[PDB]
RNA sequence: GAGGUAAAAUUC
RNA sequence: UAGGGGAUCGAAGAUGAUCAGAUACCGUCGUAGUCUUAACCAUAAACUAUGCCGACUAGGGAUCGGGUGGUGUUUUUUUAAUGACCCACUCGGCACCUUACGAGAAAUCAAAGUCUUUGGGUUCUGGGGGGAGUAUGGUCGCAAGGCUGAAACUUAAAGGAAUU
């Protein structure tokens, strides 16, 4: 249903390649997983770029046509991804819960960190697992952001991206919080490039 | 479910699983329903036409609601050659 | 299959199997061998006649302490020597 | 020997939070003005509370102190948040501007159909 | 109850191996129910290496070193300060303490 | 009065959910009691069994009491609430409010004639807590409810006239017993009946047509 | 008492019953 | 070895139904299973079947709609008398409206509301609903 | 990567 | 049981201490035995306390044995061929790790799963705790014993898992 536009552009697919996202995992693979194709050799695989997109595009369209913007909560624990999840805030409603998930947020309503969302965003579901295990009692949709290891219970449509380097991750929140401002549209033009540079949504180091 | 006239009596026809086509029942707190957005060109997600994906909590509990959801929104027309059938 | 047989030729074999577990009852060891026809000194019957030989003074089990006045009575279709038990609150004086 | 009580850090967590200014890492100026700004009993739990924000307004200006932020490292570490340095941006090319795609990762520009600059390096076993 | 898998060794289905000794109390044992412990040593003390040095002749000397391999059974390596009793969900870890 | 704080709470005290079975529909989660208390006043509290649990401490012997409240009116309502405190009446109290939330529908249907009026069970289910397996059978009419006296007001307060039960275990405890009973009607809807082969069309959620008013504000 | 020394027990009542048998036959 | 291969063939589908796979494979399925699945195919339990043909026994992948509750197999095959279907309905049956106790009869492999229309009886074989 | 260690102590 | 061996250890036993007593633990000495040939006996916590055959259900990292593919590595005399090793895959193994859709009273279990929504084929054993693995009879053995195996009577508890 998506006809023309919505395809992969090559003025995106340098920004994929470079930030090391379509490099897979170690010897350790999931079957549930039907991403392996060509891996290289050393133990690595090889995440496609082409699928990468597509399975990104179907998380930015659950986000969007939701009537409160601010139930749609990103997850972050790991500490390459905090900084990506609090300008997920500034651009939409989307209230972050980054460094401690502290347990008891989507049941007991009685703590003051109670937060009733819509739709989850995690980083990584190991780490964020918390965050999985507590959807699975009060009904909420689970996007995660899986590595080809990741374990995938309790999660639906899943972008497949690298986590062990410094710029694997948050080049997909520039893709993910992008796609939501082309969607709800503030930007009408989508040939043109977003505004402002994607060097904003990286971790830096306290040195 | 009916009777001899009129009278549709034992209301409550519970929702089914788009992917295992399973029954979700009351205390089920497992099953997650998907709202996809109906778009077009130039914007306009117009919010209010959904497409409803309802899954079960069968399906999150084996580790397959990535899978499911790929056969079930390939075939509506929103996806290309990513899921193959044959594997 | 469960252990069991289920074959459908195999009606001999879940006949006499019964047969050597049948002696695991209480019911039904005590109705062939003649348990209370041999022993348990009423001959398959309810009620019987005897004569009393001697009072008895049997002290109660722990942890009551009582005297149940008993008494020893011999029977007369078998002339067993038989304890019997007075359910009354002093029949004791009224037999002898 | 000694360990300070909890409602000793509560106040003093109270008093760093919202009085950073008018208050400086001297003692007694810390001392005096606590018997107008707040509504302490007794003197001892008085000069206990100003004994640990003494103690705590010495190591902020040596170092970040965690878990607690006095209304002041909220704007300095936003305008500090937003960096956004300049066109050496390691994701667009500029310092060798042809990618370093590998053989594997060549098979997958082709099998997409868009046309990159690509660089082919293979990697040894 | 069965509180292990094993239960008492690292025989996986071979019924019986071979009987080793003890070296604290003499017992006889299974050779992987005995626990090990591969305690290499110098063969001089770390306060008997400067006057050795002194009283060597030699220019350059290589130390030796006492290998042994040593078992123990069950009963005396709890007493003796080698294993300890540890939780139950702690049981499980095979890994060696650093 | 009452203030909610969970979005689903807000919906009750505005009037947008009418009936109870629309929150059934999408698998809800209930969380506060006076969800189901604005929506049907006819629900009725019954007790089934108070017994001690003791702890052994150091110096003397704790005790608590344990209560077992099974709530629900006809037509198809029940829930089962078990509650232990320091006092008897205490524990009662809190032994109704977990029973609210625990409110599950139960599937009634005919025997072999679709003339009218459901009286039994549809489909033989059985529910397992413990060791006890409770088999709800279903019945002809003015059969009666044929279990113990404990699961016959559990389904003389489901709307159930007429089932036929068969017990296998330690049925002499009240603990296992209605909680396996109570899996055994909830299992009414867990299972594949034909002529409901038919698709609907998955209709939208309250949570989402009514989210101006299910908001923080 | 444990039950090996309990079956010793009646081992050696054994030895004993069946030779004061053996002698009166 | 191998005694029901009518048995060890729905082992594959009842654990299908339960996983939720929806497809089997069964091997080595005879004719009277190709006549047993002609019979939830009429009702609508099972979608389309193929039947691939190499030499030896052929192999069936069943497609499923995921409508099946349980489809089990009668170890042995007891003689079934027109005065005893009704002890076999009611035993393994959920409910009197529906359910299918099928029965092998001298007309085939049939279920037990046509046994009643045709008034012919035999030997049993499982059961379906 | 090595770093200490065995007296006797029965019953209500 | 009958020969050969009989270095150590060492049921019996003798002594030295400990101890109220110590026929013990500990110390020392030392037969039978441990070894072997030719026969017997044939019980073990002979335990994975878990019959065997067949099918299905879930992921992951190792390893053994065989085999097939490498833009492979190394040994090299002139490139090889093997062998070793690495990567990928597949059978037959001993297993293990994470999980629970399932099972269980629970501890726990890829099997103890596919079991009231209780039928794949098939063999053996058990029916409250004692008295009894006893009595008697039969049979086997040189003997010690093995197998088969009750009753009278007595009791209402015995027992399993887990929590404090
Ligand atoms: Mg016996
Ligand atoms: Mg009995
Ligand atoms: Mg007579
Ligand atoms: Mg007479
Ligand atoms: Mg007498
Ligand atoms: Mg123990
Ligand atoms: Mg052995
Ligand atoms: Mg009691
Ligand atoms: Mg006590
Ligand atoms: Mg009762
Ligand atoms: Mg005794
Ligand atoms: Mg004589
Ligand atoms: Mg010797
Ligand atoms: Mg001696
Ligand atoms: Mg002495
Ligand atoms: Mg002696
Ligand atoms: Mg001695
Ligand atoms: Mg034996
Ligand atoms: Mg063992
Ligand atoms: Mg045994
Ligand atoms: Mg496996
Ligand atoms: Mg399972
Ligand atoms: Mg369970
Ligand atoms: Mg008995
Ligand atoms: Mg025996
Ligand atoms: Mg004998
Ligand atoms: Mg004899
Ligand atoms: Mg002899
Ligand atoms: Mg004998
Ligand atoms: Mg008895
Ligand atoms: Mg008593
Ligand atoms: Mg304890
Ligand atoms: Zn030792």
């Amino acid at each position: 249903s998506l006809p023309a536009t919505f395809d992969l552009t090559p003025e995106d697919a340098q920004l994929l390649l470079a930030a090391n996202t379509h490099l897979g995992a170690r010897n350790v693979q999931v079957h549930q997983e039907p991403y392996v194709f060509n891996a290289r050799p050393d133990g690595v695989h090889v995440i496609n770029v082409g699928k990468t997109w597509e399975k990104l595009v179907l998380a930015a369209r659950i986000i969007a046509a939701i009537p409160n913007p601010e139930d749609v909560v990103a997850i972050s624990s790991r500490t390459f991804g905090q900084r990506a999840v609090l300008k997920f805030a500034a651009h939409t409603g989307a209230t972050p819960i980054a460094g401690r998930f502290t347990p008891g947020s989507f049941t007991n309503y009685i703590t003051r960190s109670f937060k009733e969302p819509r739709l989850v965003i995690v980083t990584d579901p190991r780490s964020d697992a918390q965050a999985i295990k507590e959807a699975s009692y009060v009904n909420i949709p689970v996007i995660a952001l899986t590595d080809l290891d990741s374990p995938s219970e309790f999660v639906d449509v899943a972008i497949p991206c690298n986590n062990r380097g410094k710029h694997s991750i948050g080049l997909i929140w520039y893709l993910l919080a992008r796609e939501v401002l082309r969607l709800r549209g503030a930007l009408v033009d989508r040939t043109q490039p977003w505004s402002i540079m994607p060097d904003l949504y990286f971790y830096r180091d306290p040195e | 479910m009916e009777n001899d006239k009129g009278q549709l009596v034992e209301l409550y026809v519970p929702r089914k699983c788009s992917a295992t086509n399973r029954i979700i029942k009351a205390d089920d707190h497992a099953s997650v329903q998907i709202n996809v957005a109906k778009v077009d060109e130039e914007g306009r997600a117009i919010p209010g036409e959904y497409v409803t994906y309802a899954l079960s909590g069968y399906v999150r509990s084996r580790g397959e609601s990535d899978d499911s959801l790929n056969r079930l929104a390939q075939n509506d027309g929103l996806l290309k050659n990513v899921w193959s059938y044959s594997r | 299959g469960k252990g069991k047989p289920r074959g459908l030729n195999s009606a001999r074999k879940l006949r006499v199997h019964r047969r050597n577990n049948r002696w695991a009852e209480n019911n039904y060891k005590k109705r062939l061998l003649g348990t209370a026809f041999k022993s348990s000194p009423f001959g398959g019957s309810s009620h019987a006649k005897g004569i009393v030989l001697e009072k008895l003074g049997i002290e109660s089990k722990q942890p009551n302490s009582a005297i149940r006045k008993c008494v020893r009575v011999q029977l007369i279709k078998n002339g067993k020597k038989v304890t019997a038990f007075v359910p009354n609150d002093g029949c004791l004086n009224f037999v002898d | 020997g000694r360990v300070r009580t909890k409602t000793v850090k509560r106040a003093s967590k109270a008093l760093i939070e919202r009085y950073y200014p008018k208050l400086t890492l001297d003692f007694q100026t810390n001392k005096r003005l606590c018997d107008e700004i707040a509504t302490i009993q007794s003197k001892r739990l008085r000069n206990k509370i100003a004994g640990y924000t003494t103690h705590l307004m010495k190591r902020i200006q040596k170092g970040p102190v965690r878990g607690i932020s006095f209304k002041l490292q909220e704007e300095e570490r936003e305008r500090k948040d937003q960096y956004v340095p300049e066109v050496s941006a390691l994701d667009l090319s500029r310092s060798n501007g042809v990618l370093n795609v590998d053989n594997q990762t060549s098979d997958l520009v082709k099998s997409l159909g868009l046309k990159l600059p690509l660089s082919v390096i293979n990697v040894s076993a | 109850p069965k509180k292990r898998a094993s239960n008492g060794r690292n025989k996986k289905g071979r019924g019986h191996v071979k009987p080793v000794r003890c070296v604290n109390c003499s017992k006889s044992i299974p050779k992987d129910k005995a626990i090990k412990r591969m305690a290499i040593r110098n063969i001089v003390e770390a306060a008997a290496v400067r006057d050795l040095s002194e009283a060597s002749v030699y220019p350059e000397y290589a130390l030796p070193k006492t290998y042994n391999k040593l078992h123990y059974c069950v009963s005396c390596a709890i007493h003796a300060r080698i294993v300890r009793v540890r939780s139950r969900e702690d049981r499980k870890n095979r890994a060696p303490p650093q | 009065g009452w203030v909610p704080v969970t979005k689903l709470g807000r919906l009750v005290k505005a009037g947008k959910i009418t009936t109870i079975e629309e929150i059934f529909l999408h698998s809800l989660p209930v969380k506060e009691f006076q969800i189901i208390d604005t929506l049907l006043p006819g629900l009725q509290d019954e007790v089934m069994n108070i017994k001690p649990v003791q702890k052994q401490t150091r110096a003397g012997q704790r005790t608590r009491f344990k209560a077992v409240v099974v709530v629900g009116d006809s037509n198809g309502h029940v829930g089962l609430g078990i509650k232990t405190a320091k006092e008897v009446a205490g524990a009662i109290r809190a032994g109704i409010i977990i029973a609210k939330l625990s409110v599950i529908p139960i599937r009634r249907g005919y025997w072999g004639t679709n003339l009218g009026q459901p009286h039994s069970l549809a489909t033989k289910t059985t529910g397992k807590c413990g060791s006890v397996t409770v088999r709800l059978i279903p019945a002809p009419r003015g059969s009666g409810i044929v279990a113990s006296p404990a699961v016959k007001k559990l389904l003389q307060l489901a709307g159930v006239e007429d089932v036929y039960t068969q017990s296998n275990g330690k049925t002499r405890t009240l603990e296992n017993t209605l909680k396996a009973a109570f899996v055994a009607i909830g299992n009414t809807y867990g299972f594949l009946t034909p002529n409901l082969w038919a698709e609907q069309p998955l209709p939208v959620s309250p949570l989402d047509i009514y989210s101006d008013e299910a908001s923080a504000q | 008492m444990r039950a090996k020394w309990r079956k010793k027990r009646t081992r050696r009542l054994k030895r004993k019953r069946r030779k004061v048998r053996a002698r009166s036959k | 070895t191998r005694s029901s291969v009518l048995a060890d063939a729905l082992n594959a589908i009842n654990n299908a139904e339960k996983t939720g796979k929806r497809q089997v494979l069964i091997r080595p399925s005879s004719k009277v299973i190709i006549k047993f699945l002609q019979v939830m195919q009429k009702h609508g339990y099972i979608g389309e079947f193929e039947y691939i043909d190499d030499h030896r026994s052929g192999k069936i992948v069943v497609q499923l709609n995921g409508r099946l509750n349980k489809c089990g197999v009668i170890s042995p095959r007891f003689n079934v008398k027109i005065g005893d279907i009704e002890k076999w309905t009611a035993n393994l049956l959920p409910a009197r409206q529906f359910g299918y106790v099928i029965l092998t009869t001298s007309a085939g492999i049939m279920d037990h509301e046509e046994a009643r229309r045709k008034h012919v009886s035999g030997k049993i074989l499982g059961f379906v609903y």
